[PDB]
């Protein structure tokens, strides 16, 4: 069969992964211009929402070393790659787990609704991608949001997963933190509600 | 915006290290135990943030300057540069590229690394650039030391850089780890083993390269970095 | 006083390196042009300096501690051991065995090297020891990194430590140079290709000695030097 | 035929040896012993002698990284191995060119009359080992007196020399420094005058 | 008392056999799942007991006369002799070596077997005793046969003779199982099979030795036994 | 790399190892001497005490054929490897679970405080190697005891356990036993509540 | 390690370079354009000088079918490499021994001052590559001129020459040929008064 080069293989960023990716956490000084996780401007359009959760390992233990990178689209159901610390609005952010409490934020707006290759709509969802020491390739997955139930129910994505139980993991609790909009979502890697991670 | 028009390779998930790798012991929690659901590329994966426009510090990718206190770090001065394709061969302008390591001694600037090997006060550990429009990246450093790590009870890192790619989308972006020609740690390393297939290993070695050297100056090391091939859709809905 | 009472194997000098090796080009000027002109041995050859009475100092042998300026050395922390032996395996007790090299950066501390990476305030470079009953000696030092030299427009040495051991007679004193395991620079360097037989170049290559390791401190190396065989006299003047 | 484990093969001690062997000259700070150019105690018997000299390349030039070792009896014709910096007398030594001037200097006796193998007298002699750059295997030499003719002549080593010209080169010359007696031993690796070294 | 002067190489978790090896059907669930903890050497693991001073039988080594019911045991008369050494290849003098095997047949002197094949009235299956001053050590005994168990449905274990080795430290200690050259049952085995590197493997089996035998009387093994390498500690807490 | 000699691999102690060790329990008649589950003579000095424990499997099962070898110090924090059944106190000992209960019994002394190599008080604690059918390596643990907590909480292995939960598998249980001080030490090989096992 | 692609390696100009390289010299005829000896037109601006010069082997007998190459800065110290007979000045000229007398000359002006690549002045200079049967690859070397004493003696490509002596061998000798200034540059290929032959 035809062959192409190999792709480079994936190894783990290991446990001092914010040296080079979340300065600060690192305990380092940062750069003029750092990749982090306000994706929205106080002024960019749509509804602002507070993100935040904890990683679970197989023993039910807090994954504190976490690193997570996001990719979503605005408000309007469109995705910005023109990545710019002067845009009021950037669909691509960064976070990491706090090594004492084990919880990351994002500060965001909630997603516009995107089709897929299709023309079939997807609920609003935020891509994430998961890193850690002992993760060799890192995980992806989707966040949902639990107020969009009619959406979620009919997302071609989370109909692919083929218990119906499992794609509850993949829904962020709506709450308030200091009287603002809030999603919790909590990925648990391995064992009891183990959280849906796709290949593609 | 971005838009859906491209595909990309599907990954080779044995060539790629296994999620269960237990001699490599923090994997054993930290891999999922249900197989990965596999969904149908989409826009929401064939898109991601393209860094042109991110503003660089003069000396980002120098690591003999970006921490100085008043001198230059120890060391092995090296260049480390190489060129971003993807798997039909095609280069991968203006991507980012990141990357962090040990200083000499195999310790990190991170609060958490204890190790009793010193650190170097002008020495940081991180670097960044773009690919130049025909795919290539070099920074400056120094090279580091193997680290010992607590995993089984004689473990040693071999002297090894993590390095960081974007790519055109979330779907080729990849974390990896360079190492160096001829190390004798790299055959014993439970991580680099983490990889099952030894010609994957080899991808991972960088070579010296004494044609990018500067005489009496630094050393040269030479990684090439491939991502997911990259192919236009064709007969799609239809 | 000391005693004619043993010979020692003619040393093999196509084994060793020749003296007109043009590559390296200093030998080109430093090198006889005539034969030397062979003697036999006598109490003169036979006999050497033994040190068991000269008085080390406590760090002599480790230089993490020996240039002791208000911190530890910058670099890969290694143990480098091994035994001293003569031609027929017999080992080689007490006897002198000095070592020194340049720093992690490839810098040495000598008025007259000028090379542009720095020094380290806590490196000195030089150390020595007795072998113990058994003919083993040990070093702790820091892995010495490549020096650039004016040789050709792009030469640089491997990282290499040098050693001179006394044994029992000035026939048997030797100085060398360790290399070590895996070194890409090996194979292109001048001097060391100042050793014809690529046999030969391997005995100088020091093996990464993961059994002799600190777990969590510093890594091995293990280097056995083969001093000329000494055998007792027979059937002469008769 | 029988084959026994090759020798470590030589390698040059390089323009730093002093770093190692000559602590002083590399610019550094000593130890609290260290081997070096003083045979003899003032105190010690025999003739006390300062020898001295210069080292030339194959284009007549110093060559200014010159290290040597030496080996001689004591003025009673016995070599004295048990090192001891309390000893009178020491029958090994070091020195090292100076990087300026490119002269060496010892210290030390004239030594005795030493028997060959054979029981045949050797002329007295100090036994020389010279390292440097661009020298891959140590040369070795004999210094013998100009004062000690008699004796030259009939030496077994000097003799094994087949042209009598190259045996002047083994020669040292008697002059005085300081009202004290000295002797000048210049050696010459290449060309004319060549040092006669050996092989043993 | 016992002092910590020693340190001994780590373990190779991949020559011995994994804890998890399936087709061993007991090992399913008396496997840990969690990795183990890698602990630096103290006291408590490089010290262990010495039976210089435990009271030996006189017959404790000769399984033909240690359980003496009126005659000798019936199969076939062996030594089974050998050397336990240090990786290192030093011999592990006065170190207690334990045995135990199953009869002619396959039929063990245990409550709990119930193969169908007789008990020996004069044969018992345990001997002890310590190695000489030069690490060896000798039994006299009767082959054992192969032994079917409830593993696959037609499981037989090869001939085989229990050995326990305390050696110079809790560290040190091992249990294992030495095979028969030869028997055809070794490659089929589950439980030989556990070690996944065939020259592991090779290392259980005993070989057969004529030069140990008594003629008209009894043939001879031999086992050699390798323990940990024993060194002494160096540069540490410094 | 320097390869040395292989070290023999392990196999299990299989389900007969009663018969070589713990002779008592195979059915069989025992030696004039044996090594036994008593470490102390009712005169060694130290707070006697008498251990017990049962070991399952991963699905919760007796492991009704445990071999267990084990290690301490004596009361004064000393190891002693004079191993003699004339002894008031041996350090070492074995001992088996019943096949009917599945217990074992240790009589000991409490061990006092030993350094580890950095000069770092170790919590008291006894050193087990566990041995059975199904184990093909014997696994390490130590049994620390409930009544030092904070000793325990100090311990530089207890701390070496990444996961505080997983150091309470190693503390064993006080309780009284017809009057006297006892300690409760289950091992679970397997699952919920799996004991620590070491490697060194 | 990268290997690149080998150069392709050197052979001899062989005796007959002249025709291919000095058409004039071989005893041809010319073409219309040739690449010769007159780097300056009577026009350019700067010191009109004569270069001439003998090329010697080992032997010290003429060489007499050297090809030479040159390349020098205009007076202003600038490389000029758009090369054109109609321009008053070209950096790149060649010339050639007479198989007669076997001297070569130049016509052309004295090169401006140009840094090294560490911007430290280089004395003034032209660049030499010389070609010949017996030469299997050319000889590269500097002419540099003894009425620049000063800039000779801080020129940072002389002081790569580590003897002074040998320094001496790269200083042409001016004079006065026809009244117009002249300067001798006298190549010694091998032995007494060795040329110096760089690599870069
Ligand atoms: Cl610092
Ligand atoms: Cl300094
Ligand atoms: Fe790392
Ligand atoms: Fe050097
Ligand atoms: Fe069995
Ligand atoms: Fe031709």
């Amino acid at each position: 069969p035809i062959e192409l080069l190999p792709e480079t293989p994936s190894q783990t960023a290991g446990p001092y992964v914010h040296i080079g990716l979340a300065l600060e956490a690192a305990g380092n000084p940062t750069r003029d211009q750092e990749i982090w996780n306000r994706l929205a401007k106080p002024d960019a359009p749509g509804e602002h929402i507070l993100l935040l959760g904890q990683v679970y390992d197989g023993n039910g233990h807090l994954v504190r070393d976490s690193f997570l990178e996001v990719w979503q689209a605005d408000a309007n159901g469109e995705y910005q790659d023109a990545y710019n610390l002067e845009n009021a609005f950037n669909s691509f952010g960064r976070t990491a787990t706090t090594f004492d409490a084990g919880e990351w934020t994002l500060h965001t707006v909630k997603p516009g609704v995107v089709n897929n290759a299709a023309g079939v709509p997807m609920a609003p969802h935020i891509n994430i991608s998961l890193f850690a020491r002992g993760i060799n390739i890192h995980l992806h997955t989707r966040l949902y949001f639990d107020d969009e139930a009619q959406a979620n129910a009919k997302c071609p994505v989370l109909n692919l997963i083929e218990q119906p139980q499992r794609r509850e993991t993949l829904i962020a609790k709506r709450c308030e933190v200091d009287g603002k909009t809030a999603y919790r979502f909590d990925i648990r890697i391995q064992g009891e509600g183990e959280t849906v991670f796709f290949d593609f | 915006p971005a838009q859906d028009n491209s595909r990309f390779v599907i990954r080779d998930r044995n060539w790629h290290p296994k999620a269960l790798t237990p001699d490599y012991k923090t994997s054993i929690a930290r891999s999922p135990r249900q197989a990965l659901v596999s969904i149908p590329q989409s826009i929401s994966e064939t898109t991601g943030p393209n860094f042109s426009h991110l503003g660089f510090g003069a000396h980002d990718h120098d690591l003999l300057l970006n921490f100085n206190n008043g001198g230059l770090p120890i060391g092995e001065r090296i260049i480390v540069a190489g060129r971003v394709v993807d798997q039909y061969g095609k280069p991968v302008p203006n991507t980012l590229v990141e990357m962090w390591q040990a200083n000499a001694g195999g310790r990190y600037r991170h609060k958490n690394d204890r190790y009793l090997a010193p650190l170097d006060p002008n020495f940081g550990g991180v670097g960044r650039c773009l690919t130049d429009s025909d795919g290539y990246y070099s920074f400056r450093t120094i090279k580091p030391g193997p680290h010992p790590w607590r995993n089984g009870p004689n473990d040693w890192r071999p002297a090894h850089i993590y390095f960081g790619i974007s790519g055109p989308s979330i779907a080729t972006k990849l974390i990896t780890q360079l190492y160096f020609e001829g190390d004798p740690l790299i055959p014993m390393c439970p991580i680099v083993k983490s990889i099952a297939n030894p010609e994957a290993v080899q991808q991972l070695i960088a070579k010296l390269d004494m044609n990018n050297a500067n005489p009496m100056d630094c050393l040269a090391y030479r990684f090439d970095i491939v991502l997911r091939g990259q192919r236009k859709t064709h007969f799609e809905n239809c």
